[PDB]
């Protein structure tokens, strides 16, 4: 069937065609019958089709409503499906071409509402209503959104039966004259025109009918098919994801709710199938959630406490009057207050007695069902009516504590659900019952309930697997007791534990504050194991297992099976550890312990052990705590699951108070320019930007739309202030003198010197004004320099004001310390937070901070001391900081007062003769030539001394705390003004800043596009709100949203979730205004438009348009840029030698050929770095490497041989760059990971891979192309730089047009050089 | 210095009160004192409803050591009587009703006091139009041989019956109508079943027979149930007979071959 898809493809729809055969209806039906329908929707035969680019190419373009039938439209869902699975754009075909799109639309509509097993099968209609699903998630596009909106508007409550329609209105009286404006718009239609409308308006209604059908159709026990499964799950999904949003949900919450599709789904067999429907129960337990969540549809804010109480007592009063009024035997239910028949327990007890007509009747006069006729009996079951009116009445839990009765750690049942924690073989035809977060949420609390359930359920997946991989390596077996016949390096067997302190719980809650236990574990391994096993600390995550083995001792152990029954894995909980015990009976110069046994105490999940209690007491089960044999330990750097989601469950709990000009911008939702510079009403008119601009000129050209008038005239006249309208595009511009900052010539302060761009100006301006500001930064656009020269900026023109730095690995903080170190920032400032190798000339953490801090003291006491002997005080004894400034305020005070009183209230000798600092300045004034100047010195003198007060005065709390904790506690709290840190780092320690008192004014973020988001909004909330408001004042966010995104280890969580969605991308994907840096500063120009067709407006800067290093071609190169096309090597393309390590021989060779040429000609080896699409390759390449380079003195080792993805931020010179796949073309098809390895090389990049594949690849032909636009064989001049890059070489041009060729080519080189040289490294 | 600046600037705030809770917050955040601490809370106590009151409330009620609440006071009830204080009318902006009617739950230890306290925080924090059902169920749990469920149904009664000078108004009827079926013969009954009943008294076993007639029968079985396991001394044979003559008049057909069936093999020494 492939070579039958491809052909037709080549003939009818293939790119890389000339010309192709004219367009055939008959070949979509065939293909649509004997591929997709015959194939059972073969996922493989689907992803060909999309992959062929059969919609772009031939469904959509020849799509006309005298041609669309059943297979078209199948098969443009089935190609949507497809590359919505696979994480692609799916409606730039449509956006194309939306000329049929409102009759398709219409189609699709009537074929998912057609009669269950007609025309369209149970398959075709969950396809379907997984297409709507996408389509109501694709709320972005116009023109999907111009045709849903029909079918989700409050017209639609024209579904909902009349009396609950009328009790909407009579609660609603605001909307009833809009409904009535809604009916005079049916009157100007005509009968075609209102028919679609009526039918748009009632699909709503009519899909949740023939669900509720379909649900009923599957038997409680006798076989079913999966299709009415996989259906009734999709169903539950697309109505989950139109309630999670609130565009879709404002009406459709009213028509669900009349139609009680939940009290079915509760009531239905289907979730009472404990094999079938679990998914499904997953999926309708998530509906409910939402279906109960506490927000106003119609204001949209969520409800409080009070709303909530007043609303379930309202509906209680309702039930009580219409009982009272119409029913005797509820009477004394119609008398008694809404809490003593508020339970379910009541409400069971008082409606369940009396029969169906009479709830019937009651469901009737509660506006639930159409009125019971006299002497008519009900139609459904009176469970349906019981469940109904008691979910209805019965008392409800709030999300807060549902929330917190959830314990931190996946049990045993939750550790091997593959229906929430999905295994990297996730393909993605089934559904997964998590959240996804696109655009929108409901609230704070539903972001918030999202974020923590999805990081738990991803870190499930790692805990798994290390779990297994523990258990398995233990060789658990039985003897029937378990005997471990192997080893494990993170599992230890468990020798004693006991849970030794079971706390009262706080009253209200029902669950122990705080639960201890003893576990004493055998130390009987390797030293190393020791020192592995004794270096876990307070807040480790450790596991307790209590596995029951069922195979005999010697037995072998297979990790393809399943391994919870191949280990008797019974029981898995979760514990973190407080401390490891001592001989003095203390959890812990840490001592030396004797023996080989180790007592560790850990907390024990107070929710978790207290479901374990009450299940014991209950149900008579055993005890959970006194069975565990084993316990688990896991890397620490992969460990901070727990410590997420606490601050998930504590900023939960908090008020959530970000800034009033970002919860909206935040929730997805309203302008998303309500956060910008020029929207703020607190905007400055006049900014201080002295370091910012060198020039005048450079100021001027920085606004090309800006008329720049200055308040000096005088050329030598033009430190400079920009003062802004609000005729208007007028700034003004004011040179100023920075004020003299003492006699000391070197004491002048620095200035940067980077002359940025209009671009980087904008950024740097939205960056000094207050509000959101998002910079979109190509690869080497100079994001660390506007970030810098902001950083500097706000900290220059708000003293007063503290900054935030946050990164996401080290590298970033190490650049922006280096940064910063070249600028007008004193140390004594600056902060760095972590819990590492320095890579700063100088120490920003705690301690580096507190020794300068000492020395600088130090320094200010000896000078104090000497300013003393200079001005004849007596008195030999030390100063400290309070003494220095006691003689500060009784002699320099004074004697400057008095000096000032003398020359200001004024001859320039006298200026001099007056000045108190003589002596003490003799080491270093005063000119003689105009008065303002030696006023001026002699000021500058006396801010010199007034700073070194200040120093000591700031210093002081050096001398109040002695230790060192203490005195990073009061430089980060106070002394600093800027500190820096990572978003794992602030993840953990967020609870202490807030308990310490840390307090920021500015935050500024870089690399946001690789921070979850999660990750960018815990920054957001660091300190408290200060009043009742947030102390933020400007949130600036730098990074690339067309570069890599957040890792997500199991790439399910991305398919299924989109966990790897960044906040920034996020906040761009609204339409968040950003400032796109358009010229890059590292790379060749070449080089650079193989990813600056992706950027907006990237060019070059001037120094690589000009510079000389830039346009000289590689040496033994013709070009600097190339592309090598490599066949089969020996009959094998792609490898696989392990499951998922590919690589491919021949591309790998090659590579490491053209690497022994470049080292052989005079390349430097580190200078080039070797990247390969896949962890294997890299591999490949590195044993290849080993195996022929060695020992050969005339060929080193390269600079990096490892990923693209493990290569972000970094380059080399020359890349030599691995696309092995050739069957698929897989993880590159990513244009963000495309455009990282495109943009990682400086000079040179020289790429190997099957040419042709790629070329099919639709995302990455506009960079294909252009590296097609050269040849692919190998044009190299082994005979040789200084030859230009343009000018023809004056030496031998070789055409490899193989990689075997090129193996010759190196072996015959690497002979003669080792015949005509020879190297003496030792 | 600080000494004698925090009390200059509390007596110089005599008219302004702007910068009372800010040297409060220095002498507190810079000095471990109980005396000071404490006359800081009565300071923002002194507020108009909750500013600042209510956080000295909790900075109280947290107690972490015990010195700074035992400096001018030692009862380990005063925390109680402001966290009750802080559950009054107020304008703070929820601490509605969690930690303290928690605490004055789990850890009461004061008859009829911390009861009352939660009955009327749930009576009126904001409407209360689910948590007076929430009060009445409280006092139908724990009564503990009180009066303020009676009070609390007496509250009950009040709000309907004032907002009509009208199904809250019958509704505060058929409450009251509740509170006078309340007559004090169920304390009485309760106080019989309470003390005697360890006893091996058969005067509270015709008393508790008497409070539960043939018209309410269920309690007639809630009194063979009282004639159940727990024994008399030397007088169970009346008892029996007592509730085979009422079941006589149940039909004297079910549940009276059976009784006699089991009281042939109850022929213990009680």
């Amino acid at each position: 069937n492939a070579e039958f898809v491809t052909q037709l493809a080549c003939k009818y729809w293939a790119p890389h065609i000339k010309k192709k055969s004219p367009f055939d209806i008959k070949v979509i039906e065939d293909i649509y019958e004997k591929e997709i329908v015959k194939s059972r929707f073969a996922i493989r035969k689907i992803m060909l089709l999309e992959f062929s680019q059969y919609l772009e190419n031939y469904l959509w373009m020849n799509y006309s409503p005298e041609v669309s039938s059943k297979a078209y439209l199948m098969s443009i869902c089935c190609m949507v499906n497809e590359k919505f699975r696979e994480n692609v754009p799916a409606w730039e075909i449509f956006k194309k071409k939306p000329d049929h799109f409102p009759f398709f639309f219409k189609h699709i509509l009537k074929a998912a509402l057609a009669e269950t097993d007609g025309e369209f099968s149970l398959h075709e209609q969950t396809v379907l209503l997984l297409f709507l699903d996408h389509c109501f998630n694709s709320l972005e596009v116009d023109l999907i959104r111009s045709q849903v909106q029909q079918l989700i508007s409050l017209p639609m409550w024209m579904g909902l039966q009349l009396a609950r329609l009328e009790l909407e209105l009579k609660k609603t009286p605001k909307l009833r004259k809009f409904w009535n404006l809604i009916k005079k718009n049916d009157e100007k239609m005509d009968p075609e025109a209102r028919e679609q409308a009526y039918q748009e308006r009632r699909f709503l209604s009519q899909l949740i009918q023939k669900f509720i059908s379909v649900l009923k159709s599957v038997p409680l026990s006798e076989p079913v098919t999966m299709d009415k499964v996989h259906y009734c799950e999709r169903f539950i999904e697309l109505m989950i994801d139109l309630e999670a949003l609130l565009p879709t949900r404002r009406w459709f919450n009213t028509i669900l709710d009349d139609s009680h599709l939940l009290v079915h789904c509760y009531l239905s067999n289907l979730v009472r199938r404990e094999e079938d429907g679990h998914l499904f129960s997953q999926l309708l337990d998530m509906l409910k959630f939402y279906t109960g969540f506490e927000i106003n549809d119609q204001t949209g804010n969520a409800l409080t406490e009070n709303e909530m109480t007043t609303i379930h007592y309202d509906r209680i009063t309702s039930l009580q009057r219409a009982a009272f009024a119409h029913f005797p035997e509820l009477y004394d239910f119609a008398l008694s207050n809404v809490a003593e028949v508020d339970t379910r327990e009541s409400l069971v007890k008082f409606f369940g007695p009396l029969s169906s007509n009479t709830l019937h009747q009651v469901a009737s006069y509660l506006c639930l069902l159409p009125t019971l006729p006299k002497n008519e009996d009900t139609t459904f079951d009176k469970e349906f009516l019981l469940e109904l009116l008691v979910s209805r009445h019965e008392r409800r839990i709030s999300q807060i504590q549902q929330l917190n009765q959830m314990p931190l750690y996946p049990t045993e049942k939750i550790i091997w659900d593959e229906n929430i924690v999905p295994t990297e073989y996730y393909s993605g035809e089934g559904c997964l019952a998590l959240p996804k977060l696109n655009l929108q949420f409901l609230t704070l609390h539903d972001y918030l309930l999202r974020n923590f359930n999805l990081f738990r359920l991803e870190s499930t997946y790692e805990i798994r697997q290390d779990i297994e991989d523990s258990v398995s390596r233990m060789k658990p077996w039985q003897s029937g007791g378990v005997v471990f016949g192997g080893w494990a390096r993170m599992a230890q067997p468990i020798v004693a534990f006991t849970v030794v302190e079971v706390a009262k719980p706080n009253i209200g809650e029902n669950w122990p504050t705080r639960v201890r236990a003893d576990v004493t574990i055998n130390l009987n391994v390797r030293d190393h194991i020791k020192d592995e096993w004794e270096g876990l600390r307070k807040h480790d995550v450790c596991f307790l297992i209590t596995v029951r083995p069922t195979k005999p001792y010697g037995t072998k152990f297979d990790r393809r099976r399943p391994f919870i029954e191949q280990v008797g894995l019974v029981y898995v909980r979760g514990c973190e550890i407080q401390g490891m015990l001592d001989d003095k009976g203390r959890v812990i110069p840490r001592p030396n312990l004797r023996g080989e046994s180790r007592t560790f105490r850990v907390f024990l999940d107070p929710n978790q052990y207290q479901q374990d209690m009450t299940n014991t007491i209950q149900n008579g089960a055993e005890d959970v705590y006194e069975t565990f044999n084993i316990i688990m330990r896991r890397k620490p750097k992969e460990n901070n699951f727990k410590a997420v989601l606490e601050t998930i469950r504590n900023l939960m709990n908090t008020d959530c108070v970000v800034p009033d000009w970002l919860h909206d911008i935040i929730l997805g939702y309203g302008d998303p320019s309500s956060a910008h510079y020029s929207k703020m009403p607190n905007q400055i008119a006049t900014l201080d930007f002295n370091d910012t601009f060198l020039s005048i000129e450079h100021l001027k050209a920085s606004f090309p739309g800006h008329n720049v008038k200055v308040t000096v005239e005088d050329p030598a006249l033009q430190p400079f202030r920009i003062t802004f309208p609000v005729e208007a595009k007028t700034l003004i511009v004011e040179p100023h003198v920075i004020p003299n900052r003492g006699p000391y010539p070197y004491n002048q302060p620095k200035r940067n010197t980077i002359q940025f761009t209009h671009t980087q100006i904008e950024a740097i301006r939205a960056g000094m004004q207050p509000g959101l500001t998002m910079v979109v930064g190509p690869p080497g656009t100079g994001k660390t320099d506007v970030a810098v020269q902001i950083i500097s900026n706000i900290y220059h023109n708000f003293p007063e004001q503290r900054t935030l730095i946050v990164t996401h690995s080290n590298q970033a903080l190490n650049q922006l310390f280096e940064k910063i170190m070249a600028l007008d920032i004193d140390e004594r400032h600056l902060l760095r937070l972590g819990h590492e190798e320095l890579e700063t000339e100088k120490d920003f953490s705690r301690y580096g901070r507190v020794n300068y801090v000492l020395a600088r003291r130090i320094e200010l006491l000896e000078e104090v001391k000497r300013l003393q002997k200079s001005l004849g005080v007596p008195g030999d004894a030390s100063y400290t900081c309070e003494t220095a400034g006691y003689f500060f305020l009784y002699q320099v005070m004074s004697r400057w007062e008095e000096y000032i009183s003398k020359v200001k209230n004024p001859d320039v000798t006298e200026v001099s003769t007056f000045f108190p600092f003589h002596e003490y300045f003799a080491n270093a004034i005063f000119k003689g030539r105009s008065y303002e100047e030696d006023m001026e010195i002699a000021e500058g003198c006396f801010r010199h001394i007034k700073k070194i007060f200040t120093q000591l005065e700031e210093f002081r709390a050096s001398e109040l705390l002695r230790s060192g904790l203490d005195r990073s506690k009061y430089l980060l709290v106070k002394e600093a003004k800027i500190i820096a840190m990572t978003c794992t780092h602030a993840a953990l320690k967020r609870h202490d800043l807030v308990k310490l008192g840390f307090k920021y004014d500015n935050i500024l973020m870089e690399e946001a596009a690789q921070i979850l988001e999660i990750e960018t909004f815990i920054p957001l909330l660091l300190q408290n709100p200060q009043d009742g408001f947030s102390r933020l004042k400007r949130w600036i966010m730098i990074g690339d949203h067309h570069q890599l995104p957040p890792v997500i280890k199991n790439m399910a969580f991305q398919k299924y979730s989109n966990m790897e969605q960044s906040l920034f991308t996020r906040f761009v994907r609204v339409g968040v205004p950003t400032v796109d840096l358009d010229a890059q500063g590292r790379a060749r120009a070449s080089l650079c438009n193989l990813y600056n067709w992706r950027y907006k407006n990237l060019g070059n800067l001037p120094h690589v348009q000009l510079l000389p290093e830039f346009s000289t071609a590689n040496a033994g190169l013709l070009y600097d840029f190339q592309l090598i096309n490599v066949e089969d090597f020996q009959g094998v393309g792609e490898s696989e030698p392990n499951p998922y390590f590919y690589q491919n021989l021949g591309e790998a060779e090659y590579v490491v050929a053209l690497f022994m040429y470049m080292c052989l000609l005079g390349y430097p080896a580190d200078k080039i770095s070797i990247l390969t699409t896949y962890n294997g390759q890299k591999h490949l390449i590195r044993d290849i490497i080993n195996r022929r380079c060695g020992n050969n003195p005339l060929i080193g080792r390269p600079n990096k041989v490892t990923t693209v993805d493990r290569f972000q931020g970094q380059q080399n010179d020359y890349i030599l760059l691995s696309l092995v796949r050739t069957r698929a073309v897989g993880h590159l098809r990513d244009v963000r990971r495309l455009v990282v390895a495109m943009s990682r090389a400086r000079l040179g990049l020289y790429i190997f891979a099957r040419v042709s594949l790629f070329q099919n690849c639709f995302e990455l032909t506009p960079a294909f192309s252009q590296l097609t636009a050269r040849p692919l064989h190998l044009h190299i001049i082994p005979t040789e730089t200084t030859r230009k890059n343009g000018e023809r070489p004056s030496h031998e041009v070789q055409i490899i047009k193989n990689m075997p060729q090129m193996a010759n080519f190196v072996y015959n080189m690497y002979m003669h050089l080792i015949q005509t040289t020879h190297h003496y490294h030792q | 210095q600080h000494s004698r600046i925090w009390p200059l600037y509390l007596r110089f705030l005599r008219s302004h009160p702007l910068p009372e809770t800010a040297v409060r917050g220095y002498r507190r955040f810079l000095k471990l004192s109980p005396e000071s601490a404490e006359e800081y809370i009565e300071y923002l106590k002194s507020s108009d409803r909750l500013d600042e009151a209510a956080q000295r409330l909790a900075t109280v009620v947290n107690d972490e050591r015990f010195v700074s609440k035992a400096g001018k006071s030692n009862y380990q009830l005063w925390h109680e009587l402001c966290d009750l204080i802080s559950q009054n009318p107020d304008k703070v902006q929820s601490l509605n009703v969690d930690a303290i009617i928690r605490g004055g739950l789990t850890r009461f230890t004061d008859q009829l006091g911390k009861l009352w306290c939660s009955l009327a925080d749930y009576y009126i924090r904001s409407g209360h139009f689910e948590k007076a059902r929430d009060v009445y169920e409280e006092a139908i749990r724990t009564v503990m041989t009180v009066r303020d469920f009676t009070q609390v149904f007496d509250s009950y009664a009040q709000f309907e019956e004032s907002m009509i000078a009208d199904v809250d108004l019958e509704l505060r009827l058929a409450r009251f109508e509740q509170l006078i079926s309340r007559r004090p013969l169920l304390l009485n009954s309760v106080l019989l079943r309470q003390n005697p009943h360890h006893v091996h008294e058969w005067h509270k076993r015709v008393a508790l027979h008497q409070g539960r007639p043939r018209e309410i029968i269920n309690t007639y079985t809630e009194a063979v149930q009282t004639v159940d396991p727990f024994k008399a001394t030397g007088k169970p044979h009346t008892l029996w007979v007592a509730f085979a003559k009422f079941y006589e008049d149940n039909g004297q057909l079910d549940d009276a071959r059976v009784i006699l069936e089991k009281a042939t093999k109850v022929n213990f020494k009680q």
